[PDB]
């Protein structure tokens, strides 16, 4: 999971 | 403020290809000369300007069989259908002309681009 | 010996979400209490262990309407349906419990994982 | 395009  | 799962789109496509291999929920047969290819209309539209046009048409959207132009090569179509479902393109010296012509007909601009670049490097 | 187009899977998913927004080729309505959500069975199966089980069932595969357990929160389902079609999860303090419970019911393991990690950090 |  990432900060887009 | 959303978070994003990097591998999600790839995981979706892998499962759509599994559905195709098992012939689950396929709703169309694409006829290319003597050969038949089962697929999902939604995936075909998502990958191709030609299928997007065909399946948004108020009459063609309900067809279970679509016949392509007799000039279309079945192997070229097979390679492009595999690409649609996997992001992988089996581009070879022996098939590049057929792949590029099929990609132009199917309106798959990124595939056409690369076929053009690979031919230019060999001349 | 294949080549691969990096953005292909993301581009496919973006077009599948466009089809959902325009209600093109949607073949199921998911009923969550008083709310209805139109979707593509193939996408639902590709994202969820629950829908994969439902739509491989020889009887349920032909249903146009699926009713979820009355304990399922419509907002939680909406957030997860948006995630299925975009890879983006609108996870907030006010919705995390509903999102995690819905993801457990839908068998969306990666979403459950992250909800667990976000709750653990707040305790 | 990349070599996967
Ligand atoms: N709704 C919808 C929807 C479903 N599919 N789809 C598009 N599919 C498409 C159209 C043209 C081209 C390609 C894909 C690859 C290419 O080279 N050209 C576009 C849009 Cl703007 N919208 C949609
Ligand atoms: N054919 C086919 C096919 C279509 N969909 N699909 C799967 N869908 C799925 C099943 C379980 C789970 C998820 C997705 C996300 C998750 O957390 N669990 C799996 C397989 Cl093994 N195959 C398929
Ligand atoms: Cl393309
Ligand atoms: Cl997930």
């Amino acid at each position: 999971w990432v900060i887009p | 403020s959303c978070i994003q799962f990097t591998r999600h789109a790839s995981d979706v496509l892998l499962n759509l290809n599994r559905l195709r291999s098992r012939d689950i929920l396929t709703d169309v047969v694409i006829v290319v000369s003597r050969e038949q290819f089962r697929a999902h209309k939604t995936v075909l539209m998502a990958c191709s300007g030609l299928f997007y046009s065909i399946f948004t048409d108020q009459l063609k959207c309900n067809l279970s069989v679509i016949n392509l132009d007799p000039e279309i090569n079945p192997e070229g179509f097979c390679i492009l259908l595999d690409f649609m479902y996997t992001s992988r393109l089996n581009l070879r010296e022996g098939n590049i002309m057929a792949v590029m012509a099929t990609a132009m007909y199917l309106q798959m601009e990124h595939v056409v681009d690369t076929c053009r670049k690979f031919i230019k490097a060999s001349e």
